[PDB]
């Protein structure tokens, strides 16, 4: 609710584009993350075991969002 | 304060994408050996 | 197709003829059938008018007082039946005209209708009782159209002559009737064709070779009389919208 | 003349080419014998 | 008589016969006595302008438009009583079955 | 409710007809029945068809 | 143009120096307004005639567009007249599609985007549902029939100028592993600029977008490549599927993928007939005439489940000796020869010299073939005969039989149907 | 008249020979002539088997549900020991995989006591 609202807020002072509501998409914390994952393999084990690790890093980057919130 | 573009560019870089030795580019020893990571 | 009737539409290819089974539509490019109008009897049918403005829907005049109109477009769906009371019809016309109301600084009468929010009907299905929003019963084939960008009110005008009589009834909006005697009743002449000239301005023409004229051009010259015109109507229909949710 | 089958009632189609200013009408002539 | 079955119903249509009742009379009939007093009273002035703007000798009387006047605003008064009415009756009606249950 | 409601039905009718009705055919002018045809033909019955 | 003519004039009525830079840009800019104004009102025409030969201006009309209030009016305007004029049903619905997918390519080309697209496409789309013709012309465009095939079961004409026109339209085409990851994951982020996204490029995805579901797209799909394969498949419809597969398996209910599994079925099973065509040829000697098609029932939507005709006692022969054979080499299945499906290239040789060679039916052939005389004795049959010896019902008789008479093979005399076997006329 | 043939292109329809609403696999619920929704292609990829107790499942179906612990090596449908029916060509192709996985889980019953 409050990253709606301050994206308007945002978009009221300078905006001229969608950059703004993009990085607090990135960097929000209280909602589901984005991700990217590579899984250069075709094994199904594999590719869940990579994308369980990927989502333990994207775990971390939520936990340190704090820096970036505030 | 800026906004800048190729700057947001290059952090958005290093945001995204793990890398390190897993994907592409004794028990507590391999405990210690994932928390280093 | 060959038969001395048929009548083409102004605005697009397209042509209304006569078979047996009722009135038919094809198109002129194809020859390929398009909508039916289910008639009885043709005899009955004093005559049909396109739509001059818009060419969407169609219009038809039976001689013992109902006026029927069918849309095209949607395979000859019945949109609207009129009735104008005691009235024997020989011929009647279709006029749309659309008003140009453009704004001035000397017409300061704002509008606070428009203002207050728009009324509802109250409907009930089988389900449970559900609520639409509130749309006036000739609205259908009145609405702005979704093609018209020019989306100006368009007054529907509809001239009805009474036949033995040479009687002259004008009909506004499908619900108000006004009524004008003709002094020249002394001869039965029958009416031959009629002629608009512009919109508001129509020329009849007897086989007596007599013309008359009517114009329409004070009434629309005149900004306040078009909205007691409107007024007048509308407060009959909210009357009947209040009776009907009464009951 | 535009016939429908041999057996069929015929109706004229005067193509009057009425020239008012360069410009003409067509009139088409029903058949209601006397 | 009574039972199970038709006490539910009981309180199923006594609960519609009021609050839908009170519904179509705000929702419908005041926005629509406020709309027939603007009209009509946009219809007096016109007929009145007309009658010295023309300055036709013949003259239309307008007690036919005085006498809708009246009633349409009787009936804005008497329909606010019953909604006001109503709203007395929804309480009789609630304690009465929480007791009969 | 019934009683009003038609009170004010019949009565708003009586405002079309007597005053509305009044007003729309002052400003409505019908033209007077014309020849146009005598001067050019004025010793012919004319017979118009369309 | 308009400087060299007037604008000595107005500097000496201003009277200020002929080199005033600035209100040379302002003229100018107002000229490039009045140059957009006049672009918005006449779009219409710009997009819908005059396209792609007023291309050139519409590039550069996308060079001035800048604010949401010019798209929002350019569509709203576009609409406008596009659903007055194109949107009619007395409009032939044939031309109203090859002028739709010609504002699409249109605009597509003047917004890379398409968010104006989808704009249009959202508002346009319950009209081309209201038309009930559009989805089986459509998709023989898409695949690009011949026009006898439009002409056999389709009852209005369609202008074949219009059908030309639209095919070219739509095969208009000018619209290790550890080093790419290095490269493009970088490369992707180098370069960046800020109801889904829905605004792809492809026309063909928004041609899509008119079915609800592609679930009807696909089996229409499947039953023309059933249709064509069971006729014989051509490199233009690898292209098609090609295209339909590429879509579908991004996006990626329950019966959508109903409809996309077998399609690769059919296509293996004529694979697998292919194939396995050559393997029986060489183990038992096989008549090399024959070319067997070996379908699987359920994904052919095939009903086996009036039609007991005789064929030729040698061609039934030499048929069960394959279904004989693929009992043998395929344990546990059994094979079923589909009467009403196949086509026969005979060779008629007429006692004047004539040859005629014509593909034709299983039921065709057997009826003709009642008609060959080993002894060259003219043979005469009746409607009755022919019933009994080929157990068709007299009705479904004289079609077939009416055929070989319109093929000019046939003559009816007096209820006897004999051979034309000297023909007094020119061939 | 001489009719000659030059080309014959027919077209057969193949379907599975079961020795007799009801043409379905007992565990995926597909049709035999069908696909299991584990394979893609009928025929050779999607086998039909057929057991001693005449139940006839697609041969991924059963081998999957044989190679589950709580199988037991018994058939789904009458819960008796699933073995193939011997002397049927259909089976011939899938003797020896069948034989193991039901020894195998033989042999683990054995080992957990049960
Ligand atoms: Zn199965
Ligand atoms: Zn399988
Ligand atoms: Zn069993």
């Amino acid at each position: 609710d409050e990253g709606r609202s301050l994206k308007l807020n945002a978009g009221l002072i300078f905006s001229e584009d969608k950059r703004f509501t993009h990085v607090v998409s990135l960097l929000a914390y209280y909602r589901p993350t984005k991700t990217q994952f590579f899984t250069t393999k075709t094994e199904y084990a594999q590719i869940l075991a990579q994308k369980k690790y990927f989502a333990k890093i994207m775990a971390l980057r939520t936990c340190t969002n704090g820096v970036g919130w505030g | 304060a800026s906004g800048d573009l190729e700057v947001l560019r290059r952090v958005k870089y290093l945001h995204e994408v793990a890398s390190g030795p897993y994907s592409d580019l004794s028990d507590p020893t391999a405990y210690l050996e994932d928390k280093k990571d | 197709i060959n038969d001395y009737f048929i009548d083409y539409n102004p605005l697009f290819p397209i042509f209304a003829t006569r078979i047996a089974k009722g009135l038919a539509i094809y198109r002129v490019s194809d020859h390929a059938r398009l909508a039916v109008i289910p008639i009885r009897n043709i005899n009955l049918v004093a005559n049909y008018d396109w739509d001059t403005t818009t060419g969407k829907f169609l219009s038809i005049f039976f001689k013992d007082g109902t006026i029927r109109i069918h849309d095209i477009f949607k395979d000859g769906r019945l949109v609207s039946f009129l009735r104008i009371p005691s009235t024997k019809i020989s011929k009647g016309i279709w006029d749309r005209i659309p008003l140009r109301y453009e704004p001035n600084n000397r017409d300061f009468a704002c509008n606070i209708i428009d203002d207050l929010p728009k009324l509802i009907r109250f409907v009930k299905d089988s389900k449970r009782i559900n609520i639409v929003p509130y749309t006036q019963p000739n609205s259908l084939w009145r609405g702005p159209d979704e093609d018209d960008l020019d989306s100006n009110e368009k007054l529907d005008v509809h001239v009805v002559f009474n036949e033995g009589n040479d009687k002259i009834t004008v009909f506004f909006n499908g619900d108000y009737a006004v009524f004008l005697s003709v002094d020249n009743i002394e001869n039965e002449n029958s009416l031959k064709s009629i002629i608009k000239v512009q919109d508001g301005f129509y020329q009849c023409f007897y086989e007596d070779g007599t013309v008359q004229t009517l114009n329409l051009g004070p009434l629309l010259q005149s900004k306040s009389s078009v909205n007691l015109l409107n007024y007048i109507m509308v407060i009959k229909e909210l009357i009947g919208y209040m009776l009907t949710h009464l009951e | 003349y535009i016939r429908e089958n041999r057996e069929n009632d015929d109706f004229i189609a005067c193509t009057a080419k009425v020239s008012v200013d360069g410009r003409s009408a067509s009139l088409v002539f029903p058949k209601e014998k006397q | 008589s009574v039972g199970e079955k038709n006490f539910k119903r009981w309180k199923y249509l006594g609960c519609e016969a009021y609050q839908k009742t009170v519904q179509i009379l705000t929702l419908i009939f005041v926005p629509a006595c406020e709309r027939i007093i603007i009209y009509v009273e946009k219809l007096r002035a016109i007929l009145q302008a007309f009658s010295i703007q023309n300055k036709l000798s013949y003259t239309s009387d307008l007690t036919a438009v005085e006498v809708l006047l009246k009633s349409s605003q009787k009936l804005l008064t008497m329909t606010l009583n019953s909604i006001i009415g109503l709203g007395r009756d929804e309480t009789l009606f609630e304690k009465f079955f929480i007791w009969f249950n | 409710y019934r009683d009003l409601i038609n009170s004010m039905s019949d009565m708003e009718k009586d405002i079309a007809q007597s005053n509305v009705n009044s007003h729309i055919q002052q400003h409505i002018l019908v033209d007077l029945k014309t020849d146009v045809f005598a001067q050019k033909y004025p010793s012919s019955q004319i017979n118009l068809l369309d | 143009k308009f400087i060299n003519q007037y604008w000595s004039q107005f500097s000496k009525l201003v009277g200020c120096p002929e080199d005033d830079h600035e209100l040379t840009t302002t003229v100018f800019n107002c000229f490039e307004s009045n140059f957009l104004r006049i672009r918005t009102n006449e779009i219409f025409d710009i997009c819908v005639l005059a396209y792609p030969d007023s291309k050139v201006t519409l590039l550069e009309l996308r060079k001035i567009m800048k604010d949401f209030k010019d798209y929002t009016n350019i569509v709203t305007t576009f609409l406008s007249d596009f659903k007055k004029y194109i949107l009619n049903p007395s409009v032939t619905t044939v031309d109203a599609l090859l002028r739709y997918v010609k504002t699409i390519k249109a605009f597509l080309v003047l917004d890379p985007t398409g968010r104006c697209l989808h704009s249009i496409t959202t508002f346009v789309k319950p009209y081309f549902q209201e038309r009930k013709h559009l989805v089986n012309v459509l998709l023989y465009a898409m695949l690009d029939l011949p026009e006898e095939e439009l002409k056999e079961k389709i009852n209005f004409n369609v202008d074949m100028k219009a059908l030309l026109s639209l095919v070219d339209t739509l095969h208009d085409s000018d619209i290790i592993r550890h080093a790419m990851l290095y490269e493009h994951i970088l490369n992707y982020y180098i370069a960046w600029v800020p109801k889904s996204s829905y605004i792809k490029t492809n026309l063909f995805e928004v041609l899509l977008d008119l079915f609800e579901s592609r679930e009807f797209f696909i089996s229409e799909f499947r039953n023309l490549l059933t249709d064509r394969l069971f006729t014989l498949l051509d490199e233009k419809w690898t292209r098609c599927l090609k295209l339909i597969r590429e879509k579908i398996v991004k996006f990626t209910a329950d019966a959508d993928q109903s409809n996309l599994n077998s399609i690769d079925v059919m296509l293996w099973d004529i694979k697998c007939s292919e194939e396995l065509c050559r393997k029986m040829h060489e183990v038992a000697g096989l008549d090399p005439i024959i070319f067997p098609k070996f379908i699987s029932l359920l994904y052919w939507k095939y009903n086996c489940d009036d039609l007991a005709f005789h064929l030729p006692i040698d061609l039934e022969r030499e048929l069960q000796k394959y279904s004989d054979i693929y009992s043998q080499l395929k344990p546990g299945r059994k094979l079923q020869l589909c009467k009403d499906k196949g086509k026969v290239e005979i060779q008629l040789a007429f006692k004047d010299g004539r040859k005629l060679v014509l593909d034709v039916s299983l039921e065709q052939c057997s009826v003709i073939n009642q008609f060959d005389s080993p002894n060259d004795e003219p043979i005469c049959l009746s409607l009755e005969q022919l019933s009994e010896s080929l157990n068709i019902a007299p009705p479904r008789l004289t079609h077939l039989l009416d055929f070989w008479i319109q093929k000019g093979v046939l003559l009816k005399e007096n209820g006897t149907y004999s051979v034309i076997e000297h023909s007094e006329m020119d061939f | 008249m001489k009719v000659k043939i030059n080309e014959v292109h027919s077209v057969f329809a193949w379907s599975w020979h079961i020795p007799s609403d009801e043409d379905v696999c007992g565990i995926c619920r597909a049709s035999y002539n069908g696909t299991c929704p584990s394979c893609k292609f009928p025929g050779d990829q999607c086998p039909l088997v057929i057991g001693l107790c005449h139940h006839n499942f697609h041969d991924h179906c059963i081998y999957r549900w044989l190679d589950t612990p709580t199988s037991k090596g018994l058939c789904p449908m009458c819960r008796q020991t699933f073995q193939l029916q011997k002397g049927l060509a259909i089976n011939d192709a899938h003797v020896q995989k069948f034989v193991e996985i039901v020894s195998r889980r033989r042999e683990e019953m054995i080992e957990e006591g049960v």
